[PDB]
Formats: structure tokens, C-alpha cells, sequence
RNA sequence: UCCAAGGAAGGGCAGGCGCUUACCCAAUCCUAAUUCAGGGAGGUAGUGACAAUAAAUAACGAUACAGGGCCCAUUCGGGUCUUGUAAUUGGAAUGAGUACAAUGUAAAUACCUUAACGAGGAACAAUUGGAGUCUGGUCAGCAGCCGCG
């Protein structure tokens, strides 16, 4: 960020994680890049599954980790997470508290 | 962001703007219709003969549109094409779970300017709280579902309505407020039908029979891109199916004619203009003696270095001749190549909102795609290592699968639209939803993992040295398979050591560990059947 | 949306607490 | 199997015209007159390639070939190897997919084996530096060919693999209304199974014709010995010229037949590269229909190509005609209101998705 | 601005968004062609988490089988056993909401009152969360024997 506390960008590529609890399953990143800079950043997505609900080329929202930068626990080197996809605010879609648009 | 912006600039005012009403059938609607074109045309009309051409001033002309919740395919056909859907409500639905699926069926095709609006509120309460009943329903819609939204509140003055402020912010609205872009639909050209003419070629005996198609003259204005640019192309027409325009009309020395007069031979074409195969990449050239001789010199290049249609048919067939009507409007579609094509694909799902069944394989479904709708069987399956392992034949709670299916290709990837039908003595709506997501991808000539289970108990094992008393019956099947590798449900590998001539299900056969006797000796890897195809 | 919350809700819920405290704290100072 | 086409002209342009389209298309009356009529070898083994390459593709051909049903497929791609026969060299098999590079869903990764180059086809720096760097104009960011071996005929011997990393939906819209400036000329002087010094013959040839110019005249030298250099002895060159403002080139290219002078050869494509810069303006005029199949195939925009007079010919109204006949397209001409010459613009609508 | 082509007419003005305005001369005064009536004087209605007020979600009995019950020290161990599992079951009760009549009366609405309805857990439907060495599901990758998440 440029010392703001959010920022909406375009998500360009979806990457791939992996896990040890229960099981190993993907858990996620992507490339998202700046509408107001063009800078392409990593972002993590806190949830289970929502690699189907997200897209590439979508309009999303941006936050932090809460930890001043500072990559969480085991996922090197990404230091910013999606709430909003769309402005869609993603705990709404979570339970099915919202629908998906268009697009 | 192009495709819109290609749209905004040929449109005027003779391309007028989409008003869907779109409500319940048991309301008086066209107490408001009638209203609204009392706004329009001076104070005097009162009669519905929709949709037709109103002409009100230069700024926007405004055709209005109308649909019954009692027809199922228009409930799908308005809402992807609409500018404006305009929602009257009675004072008593909201946790109606039977007419107010639409609401979703708006969503998945996107929302346009879209309003709620309140009259029979009046007819239904007469205290002071139905103020708080109209901001719960607020609660509910739009506010809830976007921001920006604004709730109408009118007077149930059933026929004698108002002429006065109300209809002017109702129209302040409309008017004021414009829409928000599609991203398929301005891909498209899309007309919708306005004046609908037959005519039969004068009287024969070739002009009726069993199977007889005439000259459907059909008349109206355009929307999205243009759609003359070229002639006899693909066109769909939705309920009937796809077709191709017999003739496109619309009311709303030089080199470059000599290359495209195909009477006329290339040498011909430069040697009137001026003074063959491209299998030979290397193009031609002169002698190297001339060339040398010209190329004596090199200062020859020294200076290189530093709207209205009128559009002719020759169908519909004979049966739709019988299915004439008073027009429920009819927008036409555009079919396109990598589009028109059939194929397997792979679609990405989720389940309802307010849905209350499970969804199996077996149970055809309705598609909407892009201008399209195919009944077609929707086989499922899921990965659980990155790659397929399994199939599910129903969709729980538990997970969300991944479809695929042999339908029409469509490399692009449309937003998803999977709809269950209902007659129209069921629920109240004409469809009821049961799955949307995205196309997730193409993908043709694939196979399905079907795995299936081969049961053997074990009872006293040994690592190498063990019998089952009960997998098999056969010792020459096993002598057939004793190259494979068999397996136990929590992971342990083996193989078939030999059938050892007894056809009882006792054999040796390896393993890397002992086997639980909570464990079960079992093989994987079974035969891929066929897709049903429809 | 879970269906767990069953346990009581504000005075009800402050009945509770004192009820363990009182048998809490008795067995407690003894 | 409606668009009906006449003879054995513009073979792999029709096949490539129905495949990206997805259109049924027709073929007939292939040498019908002649004493062996139908498809020839390489004919017959260029729909192999199709085959290998595509999923839903069906040819229909007669018995005697002479009459050949396309109907096209899915483009796939992915990893493979393909023999080439002697009738041509892998350039002429390079070509098509070149077309077919960016708009597949897996990346090619395909190996070619035979004879490399011939006297009416084209070379492997007339693929490396005179056609990839103009499909990297149009965002074809990394693709590569990769020369194992070099085959010389009649024996050939030579491997060469083509890596494709860039896939892309549509090609970026075309803006070329001014004639470039050229800053330097190279090129590649390669030869097999002789002399480096025959290299050197060759380099003689040409500085003999371009020293007279102001530009840097800087010839690669490509000797090859061993069991990396093929069957035959033989020997080529390339010359290409380079405008290093944005990225266009003009090459000239022919092969040394045994017994002959490669001095005269590094003369001659030292001249046909003077001779080729008189005649084109913006491409090449074999560049040309690399780029003007990428013209339709974009998207639905107006763009501009700047043309010369010297590239209109037969082979290029025929070119025109092909296009119209699968996607109705028309090119657009207007001059140019310059007065120092006589050039004008193509103008091009890309297709998009447009039926 | 209009034009029947002659001429005629209005002063570049409010207001909205960008950051929905309805009713009455019953009061006070003023005027009156004045005991009549009017008052772009005046009076009444619409508008709502940046704040914020009061407090509703259950009360009290009942019996029967029943106890390896709790606390602290992650410990090594010690102390304290008045405790729940059952609609067993029973009568209370209030008002969220439904409604004559009256008051008020700018004509007039709300406000302040109240006959008549409204509980045994689907009730008359509250969370956002925090942990969890719990319970379940064939996976880097491996045999000679025992196992990994």
C-alpha cells in the first residue's frame, strides 16, 4: 500500500498452495495488480475453498495481515489478503449470505 | 471496457431505451403502464396494445415492455436484456418461497437499474407501522443487496392515477439514471422485435400444406453492436432454435475496387493499374546480373538509414404458424463460431440460494447459455489429489462439484445458468434454480475416473505370507491379474503373489504391511462409461 | 448459520455464572 | 465442405484459413491434369501434422487426391515429433503453425527432423530473425527455435524444435502509417561438412557489394562439424537488416548448391536485401502475409499498415481473395499524401468474434 | 421565441442533483367594498446507527431412578463430594401484536386512555466470535520388518 490501510485491485493469475492439516489441499495466492500503481502484488486467501468463487481479470478489494507487513506462518512472502471481490465483502458469499454478480 | 464504449456512441435517440416491468401477474400493473404512458403522451391515452413505438420528444424515446410471471422461457429471456426491471410488490411477500425466485434469476444474468416499489401497502394496512414494515423490506431489498438503491412508495388510486409528481419521479428516476454495462451482451448484436409482418409469396398450392414456411417480414431498432456487417449470417430465435437470415435490410483505376471485381485477372488488375502461388516463400526477383548492374549504385535508398431494420425471412415452419399470439416480445440472438459448435465442457458449480434438494446426475436440467437454453444430463465429478479420482451421481452439502457434459463448445467461458424446471402449477415461478457458477473450461474426448470397490476380509495375516478367505472365486482370473497391484483402504500396497490353484478366494499375495482386520483388501481403476448424450 | 447457540441470553445467562460461582467458590474458600 | 477452392495454390493458406475460422471448407480439381494427379507427399504428410496437432478435425480426401474435404477441430498442440520428407524442408512446415502458434490451449514444443532448407522455402534465421521477431510486434513475447542439428540435402539430417510460450486471444491492433529507419545490417553465413574460409568466401561477396553504405555491415559466421551438422555438404546465408527503433526487419535468404560460387551468393542476397528494401515499407513482401494474417484475426478495431506499390502483386491479390472467401473481409486502401512517394495504407478491421 | 413570410411576443431567470413536499384561516396580528372574508403573515404533516434513551426474551414449585462430582499444581500429587440426568409434572403471569368507544379537533391527524383477543416450546426464532493435545476422509514417497501427515 502506499501507506493506506486498503486498496482495490485487478486480479491478473491464481496461484497454487498446499497444506498439512487434516490433509494437504491447496490453500491458495494469487498475482493482483495495482489499479492505482500497476503494481502486480501476492495475496492470500483466508478461507476454505473460494478458488471457485473468486475469478482471474475480477475487481477486488485489499487489506492487511494486521502484523505491520510481515508474512503470517507458513506462506512465504505474502503480506496482504482479499475481503472483497467485486465489492461482494467474501464472508457474505462464505455462508451464502450473497450471490455473485455478473461477473 | 471497449465493448462498452463502442456502444455509446451511434446509439440516439431513434434506438430507444429497454423498460422491462417485470412483477407478480395477480397485480394491477396496468394500472401503472397505463400511468406511466399518461406521463408520456399528453393526459388522454389508456390502452395497452404493447410493445409498440412512443414517440416523446428527442431526448430518449421509451419503448415499455411487460411479462407475466405465468410464462417460464420470458422470465429468463428479459432479465440478461433489460435496462430496467421495474418490481411491484404486494404487501405480503418477502418470505414467499415460491414467487420471488426471480430475484436470483436478475442476479446470475446481472442486475441493471432495478426497482421495488410499494402501492398495494396502502390496500393492505391502514396504522402507523407500516412505516417500519417498509424500511424492513427495505432491510431486505435493495438496500441490503446494493447500495445506492431508492424505494418507491405510491397510493393504490386504482383507475383514476394520479398524473402528478409521483409519475415525474418515478420518471425523474428513469430519466435521470442510466444504466451499467454487460459484458457479453454488448459482445452481441441483439435486436428486439417491434413490428411483426407475414407475407406468402400470393396464393398456391405451395403456400399451405403440412410443412409449409413463408416470408416472415419482421421491423424494429437495434441494440449493442451493429449486426449488418455481414450478410446471410447465423441468427437464433429463442423458444424455436437457431437459423439464418434469408436477407438483411436496415432503414435507420482505383486498386482497391479493381482487387475485389473477381471477373478481372490479377495481371489484368496491374496492368490496367499500372505501366502466384505463395507455397514458394521466397518471393520473386530479377536476373543477378540486372540486379548486380542496378545495385551498382546504392543511392536510390540512401534516404533508409540514419436503428431501423427491415429484415426478410423464409421461415418459421408450419406448426409455429398455429402458435401465433398477441406478441410476447421476442428479442433476437446471435450465434457465432467457436460458439455454434457442439463439444464437452467443463462448467464450475454452486449450489442455490434458499435451495432445498439435492441435484443428481441422472435428473436433466435447463442451460442457459448466453441466448441459448439445452435440456441436458448433468454428470458430475470431483478431484481430491489435483487430478479426477472419483465421480459423485448427486450433489450434497458437503461439497460442490465440477460438470462436465457434451453440449455446445464455447471457448470464451460464459457465466453459468442451470436451471430445474417447474410446470406452471407447482411453485408459481416459470423455473426453479438449481445450480450457477462459470464455464470452467473446454475440454473434448475426455474420460471419467470410475473407481469401484472389490471386497476382501481379512482374519489372520502375516506381512508376505496371507490368505483372504473371501474375494474371489475364480484362481484364473487371479492368475490373469496376479501382475497387478492390489490395495487396502488405509494405504497399504501389495500384490498377488498366485492364485495357487484353489478358486476359493484363498491365494497368496503380498503386502507392505499386515493387514487390519479393520482394514479391507480392495482394487481401484474400473471402466470409464460412456456419457449420455441428449 | 449453526444451530449450537441454546445457552441463555443476558439476565438468564448472568443467572447461570452466579449459581457455578456459588459452587465454585464455596468448595473453594471451604 | 461448401467453400469449394480450386487446385493445388495456396495449400497451407486454405488449410490454416478453415482452421482458425472453424469453417467446413472444400478442395478440388488438384492437378487434375497433370500425370500425377492429387496431393503429393509432403501434402499428404502436412494433414498428418494436422492431425497430430488438433482434436475434432476431420479430412475427407478422394482416392486420386485430387479432390480434398476439410473440416477443422479444436486447436491442442502439445509435445511431439514429426519426419519430414525430402520433398521439402521443415521451413515449409514451420510456417503454418506459426499462424497457429498463439491461439493453442497447450504449448508447442514440437521437433522436427529432415532437410532443413531448399531454394524456394524458408531458412532458419528467416524463421528465427525474419518472422519471430515480427509476431513479437503483435505480443508474442517468448517463443523459440531451438537448431539441434542442420540438414542438408539430399540427405538432410538436421533436428530443429520449436518452443511456443506465448498464447494470446487475440493479436494487438497494428499502427504503421511511417516508413521505418534501418540502422544496421547482419546476417548469418552458415555452411555444412567444409571450410570455415568458405564462410569466409561468402562474407567477402557481400562486403564486396555493402561497404559502400553507412550502416554496420556485421555477418555472423555459422560453421558446423560433426555429427550436429548432418549427411550433405552444403552452405547458405541470410541476411537480414534490422530497424532497432521498434523491431522491424528485411532479410534476403538462398543456399549454395554444390560446385557453385558462394562469392556470387553473398553478392546476390546482399543485393536482393538492397532490392527488397526498394520494394517493401513497413514488412517484407514474404513478411507480408505473415502479418496480414494477423490483421483479420485480432480483434474489432481499425489499424494501419503502411504498403508499397512494389508489394502489390499477383501474389498478393490472391491473398486478398483467399481471406474474403472464409471471413468476407476487405481491405481498406488509401494513399498516402506524401509526394516523395507513392505508398498507401492498409487498413484492417479485426474480426474479433464477429460472424 | 413564433412565422400564415406580414408581423407578434419574453427577460437569459429560478430550482434539483453532483458535496418526494401535503394541508388549514381554528389561534396572533393586519386589512376589508370592515358582525361575513382573506392573509406566497401565520399554524399542522412528512425526514434516522456518526451519535443515543428505557428494557423484552422466561418466573416458581414438584417427583423418580442417580454419582469416578469438582478445584489447584500442564506435572510428579493433594484437597473438597449437597450434585445433575428426566417435557415425570403442575398451576401462574404479563404484553409484543389484533380492536369498539371517547378525548383532541389546524376541519383536523398522531400523542395520552381502554372494553374484546394473544405461551408450554415448532415457542410469539439474537449474535459476532475465540480455543480444539476431541470424533472422521484413499497423501512426499518408500520394503527386507515395524510406521509417517
Amino acid at each position: 500500500f502506499g501507506g493506506s490501510s486498503h486498496a482495490k485491485g485487478i486480479v491478473l493469475e491464481k496461484l497454487g498452495i498446499e497444506s498439512k492439516q487434516p490433509n494437504s489441499a491447496i490453500r491458495k495466492c494469487v498475482r493482483v495488480q495495482l489499479i492505482k500503481n500497476g503494481k502486480k502484488v501476492t495475496a492470500f486467501v483466508p478461507n476454505d475453498g473460494c478458488l471457485n468463487f473468486v475469478d482471474e481479470n475480477d475487481e477486488v478489494l485489499l487489506a492487511g495481515f494486521g502484523r505491520k507487513g510481515k508474512a503470517k506462518g507458513d506462506i512465504p512472502g505474502v503480506r496482504f489478503k482479499v475481503v472483497k471481490v467485486s465489492g461482494v465483502s467474501l464472508l457474505a458469499l462464505w455462508k451464502e449470505k450473497k450471490e455473485k454478480p455478473r461477473s | 471496457l471497449h465493448v462498452p464504449m463502442v456502444d455509446r456512441t451511434p446509439e440516439d435517440d431513434p434506438p430507444p431505451f429497454i423498460v422491462a416491468v417485470v412483477g407478480p401477474p395477480g397485480t394491477g400493473k396496468t394500472t401503472l403502464i397505463r400511468s406511466l404512458v399518461r406521463r408520456m403522451t399528453k393526459s388522454t391515452l389508456n390502452d395497452i396494445q404493447g410493445p409498440i413505438t412512443v414517440v416523446s420528444g428527442k431526448h430518449r424515446r421509451l419503448t415499455f415492455l411487460e411479462c407475466p410471471a405465468d410464462d417460464l422461457n420470458a422470465m429468463i429471456d428479459i432479465a440478461k436484456i433489460a435496462d430496467l426491471v421495474l418490481l411491484l410488490i404486494d404487501g405480503n411477500f418477502g418470505f414467499e418461497m415460491e414467487t420471488m425466485e426471480f430475484l436470483n434469476i436478475a442476479q446470475h444474468h446481472g442486475m441493471p437499474r432495478v426497482l421495488g416499489v410499494a402501492t398495494h401497502l396502502d390496500l393492505f394496512k391502514s396504522q402507523s407501522t407500516l412505516r417500519a414494515s417498509k424500511k424492513r423490506l427495505k432491510h431486505r431489498f435493495w438496500t441490503e443487496v446494493y447500495q445506492g438503491a431508492k424505494l418507491f412508495y405510491l397510493s393504490g388510486v386504482i383507475n383514476g392515477r394520479y398524473p402528478d409528481r409521483e409519475i415525474l419521479n418515478l420518471s425523474r428516476f428513469i430519466s435521470v439514471m442510466k444504466f451499467r454495462p454487460l459484458k457479453w451482451r454488448n459482445e452481441h448484436p441483439y435486436m428486439l422485435a417491434d413490428r411483426f409482418t407475414d407475407l406468402t409469396h400470393p396464393e398456391l398450392i405451395e403456400t399451405q400444406g403440412l410443412q409449409i414456411d413463408r416470408k416472415v417480414a419482421i421491423y424494429g431498432y437495434l441494440h449493442g453492436t451493429p449486426l449488418p456487417s455481414a450478410p446471410g449470417t447465423r441468427v437464433h430465435i429463442a423458444g424455436v432454435g437457431d437459423f439464418s437470415v434469408a436477407q438483411i435490410e436496415k432503414l435507420p483505376w482505383n486498386i482497391g475496387k479493381l482487387i475485389y471485381m473477381d471477373n478481372i485477372s490479377p495481371e489484368e488488375c496491374i496492368r490496367r493499374w499500372r505501366g502466384v502461388d505463395l507455397e514458394k516463400f521466397v518471393p520473386y526477383f530479377d536476373t543477378f546480373e540486372k540486379l548486380a548492374k542496378k545495385w551498382k549504385s546504392v543511392d536510390a535508398i540512401k534516404e533508409r538509414f540514419l436503428s431501423y431494420v427491415r429484415i426478410v425471412f423464409e421461415k418459421v415452419p408450419m406448426e409455429f404458424v398455429k402458435n401465433f399470439n398477441p406478441k410476447f416480445p421476442i428479442v433476437m440472438g446471435g450465434l457465432l463460431p467457436t460458439e455454434i459448435k457442439f463439444g464437452i465442457v467443463k462448467a464450475r458449480l454452486r449450489r442455490h440460494r434458499w435451495h432445498k434438494k439435492i441435484l443428481k446426475t441422472n435428473d436433466p436440467l435447463v442451460l442457459s447459455l448466453g441466448w441459448r437454453r439445452f435440456q441436458t444430463l448433468p454428470i458430475y465429478t470431483t478431484t481430491d489429489s489435483r487430478t479426477r479420482t472419483r465421480m459423485l451421481k448427486y450433489t450434497p452439502e458437503h461439497t460442490y462439484c465440477n460438470a462436465a457434459f457434451y453440449g455446445p463448445l464455447c471457448s470464451p467461458n460464459t457465466p453459468f445458468c442451470g436451471v430445474q424446471i417447474v410446470a406452471n402449477s407447482d411453485t408459481g415461478n416459470g423455473f426453479r434454480i438449481a445450480a450457477t457458477g462459470i464455464v470452467e473450461e473446454i475440454d473434448v474426448n475426455i474420460e471419467i475416473v470410475k473407481k469401484l470397490k472389490l471386497v476382501g476380509f481379512p482374519y489372520k495375516i502375516f506381512k508376505n505370507t496371507a490368505f483372504i478367505k473371501d474375494m474371489f472365486s475364480s484362481a484364473m482370473e487371479v492368475a490373469r491379474f496376479e501382475g497387478a497391484q492390489i490395495k487396502t483402504v488405509s494405504g497399504i500396497r501389495g500384490e498377488i503373489k498366485r492364485a495357487l490353484s484353489k478358486p476359493e478366494g484363498h491365494y497368496r499375495a503380498a503386502f507392505e504391511d499386515k493387514i487390519l482386520m479393520s482394514d479391507i483388501v480392495i482394487l481401484r481403476s474400473w471402466y470409464p462409461v460412456r456419457v449420455k448424450k441428449f | 448459520k449453526t444451530e449450537k447457540p441454546k445457552k441463555p441470553k443476558g439476565r438468564a445467562y448472568k443467572r447461570l455464572l452466579y449459581t457455578r460461582r456459588f459452587v465454585n467458590v464455596t468448595l473453594v474458600n471451604g | 465442405k461448401y467453400t469449394t477452392f480450386q487446385g493445388s495454390q495456396n495449400f497451407r493458406l486454405r488449410i490454416v484459413l478453415a482452421t482458425l475460422s472453424g469453417k467446413p471448407i472444400k478442395i478440388e480439381k488438384i492437378r487434375s491434369g497433370d500425370l500425377n494427379p492429387g496431393l503429393k507427399d509432403y501434402e499428404v504428410s502436412f494433414l498428418r501434422l494436422i492431425e497430430s496437432v488438433t482434436n475434432g478435425s476431420v479430412i475427407e480426401i478422394s482416392y486420386t487426391g485430387t479432390t480434398v474435404i476439410y473440416r477443422p477441430g479444436i486447436i491442442v498442440g502439445g509435445a511431439s515429433t514429426h519426419i519430414c520428407p525430402s520433398s521439402k524442408p521443415v521451413g515449409y512446415f514451420v510456417e503454418p503453425m506459426l499462424y497457429l502458434a498463439p491461439f493453442s490451449k497447450k504449448k508447442f514444443s514440437i521437433l522436427f527432423k529432415g532437410i532443413t532448407a531448399s531454394h524456394n522455402d524458408a531458412g532458419i534465421e528467416a524463421i528465427k530473425w525474419g518472422l519471430m521477431p515480427v509476431m513479437e510486434k503483435f505480443g508474442v513475447r517468448e517463443c523459440a527455435l531451438h537448431t539441434l542439428k542442420r540438414g542438408s540435402p539430399p540427405l538432410g539430417g538436421g533436428e530443429v524444435h520449436l518452443v511456443v510460450d506465448s498464447l494470446i486471444a487475440q493479436p494487438i491492433t497494428m499502427h504503421e502509417i511511417d516508413r521505418p529507419i534501418i540502422s544496421s545490417i547482419t546476417g548469418v553465413a552458415y555452411s555444412t561438412r567444409v571450410s570455415p574460409s568458405l564462410v569466409n568466401r561468402m562474407i567477402d561477396g557481400a562486403k564486396k557489394v555493402l561497404k559502400n553504405l553507412q550502416c554496420e555491415v556485421n555477418i555472423t559466421a555459422d560453421v558446423w562439424r560433426g555429427e550436429n551438422s548432418g549427411k550433405s555438404p552444403g552452405w547458405g546465408i541470410t541476411l537480414v537488416a534490422q530497424s532497432k527503433q521498434k523491431g522491424w526487419s528485411y532479410f534476403a535468404e538462398d543456399i549454395g548448391d554444390a560446385g557453385s560460387i558462394p562469392e556470387e551468393l553473398g553478392e546476390k542476397v546482399a543485393c536482393q536485401l538492397l532490392e527488397e528494401i526498394s520494394k517493401s515499407a513497413a514488412v517484407g513482401r514474404n513478411q507480408l502475409p505473415l502479418a496480414i494474417v494477423y490483421m483479420v484475426i485480432g480483434k474489432e478495431d481499425i489499424g494501419r499498415l503502411r504498403i508499397n506499390k512494389e508489394q502489390i502483386d499477383e501474389r498478393f491479390i490472391i491473398l486478398l481473395r483467399d481471406i474474403k472467401k472464409i471471413f468476407n473481409t476487405e481491405v481498406f486502401l488509401k494513399p498516402v499524401d506524401e509526394a516523395d512517394n507513392e505508398d498507401m495504407i492498409a487498413t484492417i478491421k479485426g474480426i474479433g468474434f464477429t460472424n
